[PDB]
């Protein structure tokens, strides 16, 4: 597994620096990020592009696949990925015009981060939604090093327990989002006994939620052995197209999303998924998904967390859907 | 003014799968309001479940019996207010196997132990249930609530009922 | 059985200030953030940008030639004073399955409600046949109008450029200055020494000029005519806000800097190619083929054209109008 | 002054090409018009694009060419370089070309029977009209390109194997 990267020019008249990975090359103009591997060539429109970036570098690389588009993605293999174009699309399989090189995770994990700190622009914040934030067209100008660097926050156990996570207020940064205003932020009334304050404890979920500063970012807020309830709030469209390589659940907890849903493996429309406050379905592990909101809203993401699983559904010992009747 | 939406036991829309080429069983679809709804009090349906993991919907109504587990869980409070108890027991292995998984129906009858304390949930908080505690609600109007758990002895599962086949 | 007239204002949403429509069995909704489509037995979703840039291209070309498709599933296909609209008809997927629809209308009957969604939707200073860095966004509710950007005559040659009585040359003083992505192209009129009582058909223009000077994209417009053969060039930045599949070949020939195409299967919307294309290229877009162009500065391109009715019916019952 | 718009030459050009995913690069028939034009004899109509009847010729003006008439319209685009255009009324255009033909007929050099009509300059971007009726004649001081709207006829050389990408 490759570990090769570089920093290329600055382009003189773009103002960017152009990137290599492996056989891949990334260079961004005004409007484009042009790619190019052994065989081929692709261009996604830079808003897009940096969007989707900024998620499989906050998200660790996540899990299963990450298509950026139909064309161009990341398979997480834990340790290593896999970077690809054209590798779940029908047209370049067929003809066996999908290539793909496999790295070492913090190896191309640097180059993304080195991509996307260079890439961003003054004013322009890829992890918000496009009415929260400016553009990122033309030549470079200045950075937004501090929206592309937040924390990753990520319970223990629970949030607001002693040294875990915690609960988020105005007072350490965190208000509550403009088309979030009418959501109640009391607390829940939690009383003790001497002794035992440590673990009597309880937190506000959707107020907590209501004060996300991101959009499509699940975050651990409890864990039972490898069951993750990962919740986020969401606003326009999810910048990525996740293949996952186990089964998920989402349960929708305000508003409402709808989900276009794939196959993986083809890139083929199978289905759309209208989800509104309470409604729970199941992702399928043959299926890629990409979410759309209207208005900002809560969704919670739950995952089970066994790497196990991936080798199982590939055998065919773990169902590709994980409840039949 | 924005207004964001949330459901209730006596307030929800169904979404659901529209299809272009697949089953709707696939996406195992269902409501937990209406699952929440159409239940008996405190009855743990299973809404979720990814291997033996679940996700269980329950309305809260009345007093329930009492609680244990093996190992922690998580309560989210959906719709009303929900009262939470807590007390440490004495003996938890008197009444909780250390080998089982998911929640135990442990007794209406107060176990023995000490009082840990008191949580009282509206729409939208999560509290921690905490192994080794014994745990009961008290819910004045009907309320739904959600269980992060493992699928156990409380785990009621009736799939081909509640998601749509369309 | 006969083409369809039915379209209809339905209501006007009270938090959003947009008013949905609908032709057919259709409706058009837009929000925030997006173009929200029905058709009988499905939906479908299209960033309202996108849509609505779309939606100023096939209001503007009449719906063109062939098939105009607006993404991976929504569209229409002209048949020349009649038009289907539909829904996954060049979708593999959609197909296999039968769940493509399509409804044929009367081409003036599609036009009027076209037009009164892009009207109603376009919000005031976005302007949907400029490039982003050119213009406003189209984001949020309701806000104004810009039915002059929306509103722009056709401008069409019925033999030259400022010939007498043709389609006059552009200037600052009728309105069209240079833009700022053409700012160094040079600008001199041609000699023309005309013999007293030739000067109607002594004639020349600068045809760059002309185009360095268009204030929309992605805008074939009519500048020489042999015939059925047209001269068709048009300034472009950014992406065709179309995947257009044509029913007879085209060419493209590249005046300045570069244009990528990418090329699919007609039918299927499979990826076949990707074409590029700088100063002096000319390729011919094969009539089983749609293609999309990307442009990062705005370039100079001549659409080259047949427009004769009969083409159409010939390549149905050559694919490319050269065989090697 | 930062916009630099790239225009072609005779003698810098940047030759682009097809990418295949799945189809025939013939199915495309790429060219550029400058190279075609580097390649051709002087003033030579080589097709650079066909469909059905109608062409687009590119062409090298070098020197003064012979006349040439057409029983219809046509019209010359300069890509590079300056080209004189000499225009001449016909007396009897019949005389040199047949109606109901098509395409450009090459007339002589010689100087055909009729009146002055005038003379154009063009230089790169300037189109001209060629108007029916009249006789014209190209002069370029130094090798230039340019390109005709026409049909396909009596002077249209075609040689697509050799001009287009055929990998
Ligand atoms: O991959 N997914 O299913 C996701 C990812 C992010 C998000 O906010 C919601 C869902
Ligand atoms: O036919 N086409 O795909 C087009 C349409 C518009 C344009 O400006 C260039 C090419
Ligand atoms: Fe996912």
């Amino acid at each position: 597994a490759r570990t090769d990267t570089e920093h290329l020019a600055i382009n003189n008249e773009t103002g960017y620096r152009s990137f290599r990975a492996g056989g891949f090359t990334f260079t961004r103009d005004e409007y484009f990020a042009r790619l190019t591997w052994p065989g081929g060539s692709h261009i996604i429109p830079i808003d897009a592009f940096l969007r989707a970036m900024m998620r499989d570098v906050a998200w660790g690389f996540f899990y299963g696949v990450v298509n950026f588009d139909h064309v161009f993605g990341t398979i997480n293999h834990y340790g290593e990925v896999t970077m690809f174009a054209g590798r779940f699309n029908d047209a370049y399989r067929n003809a066996g015009r999908d290539h793909e090189e496999r790295f070492k995770s913090s190896a191309l994990m640097a180059v993304f981060k080195d991509i996307l700190s260079d890439w961003t622009v003054e004013g322009y914040d890829p992890f918000a939604a496009p009415m929260e934030t400016g553009l990122p067209w033309g030549i470079k100008n200045g950075n937004n090093d501090e929206a592309i660097s937040r924390q990753r926050v990520t319970a223990r156990r629970m949030v607001g327990l002693p040294g875990d996570t915690p609960v988020r207020t105005d007072a350490n940064g965190f208000p509550v989002n403009r088309q979030f205003a009418d959501v109640p932020q009391e607390q829940p009334v939690v009383e003790a006994e001497p002794g035992f304050e440590a673990e009597v404890s309880a937190y506000n979920l959707f107020g907590y939620l209501s004060r996300s500063d991101v959009t499509w970012n699940p975050s651990v807020c409890s864990v039972v052995g490898d069951s993750l309830f990962c919740p986020t709030s969401e606003e326009f469209i999810l910048p990525v197209e996740h293949g996952n390589d186990r089964c998920e659940w989402f349960l929708q907890l305000s508003d409402e999303i709808v989900w276009d849903v794939k196959d993986k493996e083809s890139g083929k429309p199978r289905a759309r998924v209208t989800a509104r406050a309470g409604d729970i379905c199941c992702m399928p592990a043959d299926i890629r998904h990409q979410g759309y909101s209207t208005k900002r809203s809560m969704l919670l993401v739950w995952e089970n967390g066994s790497p196990k699983i991936p080798q199982m559904i590939a055998d065919g010992t773990a169902p590709v859907v994980p409840v039949t009747f | 003014d924005v207004v964001t939406e949330f459901g209730a036991l006596t307030d929800y829309r169904k979404g659901g799968v529209e299809i272009i080429d697949d089953d709707p069983r696939n996406y195992v679809f269902s409501n937990v309001f209406e699952v929440a709804a159409n239940a008996a009090p405190y009855e743990r349906v299973a809404v979720g479940k990814n291997f033996e993991y679940v996700i269980e919907s329950a309305r809260a109504e009345g007093t329930s019996g009492w609680f244990s587990c093996a190992h922690d869980e998580f309560v989210l409070a959906m719709d009303g207010q929900i009262e939470v108890h807590l007390l440490k027991l004495d003996n938890s292995d008197a009444y909780v196997d250390p080998d089982s998984e998911g929640a135990v129906a442990i007794g209406e009858a107060l176990p023995e132990g000490r009082k840990m304390g008191r949580i009282v949930l509206r729409r939208g908080h999560m509290a921690l249930l905490p192994v080794g505690a014994a745990y009961r609600f008290y819910a004045e109007q009907p309320a739904a609530m959600l269980f992060q758990s493992i699928e156990g002895a409380v785990t009621v599962q009736k799939w081909g009922e509640i998601c749509q086949t369309e």
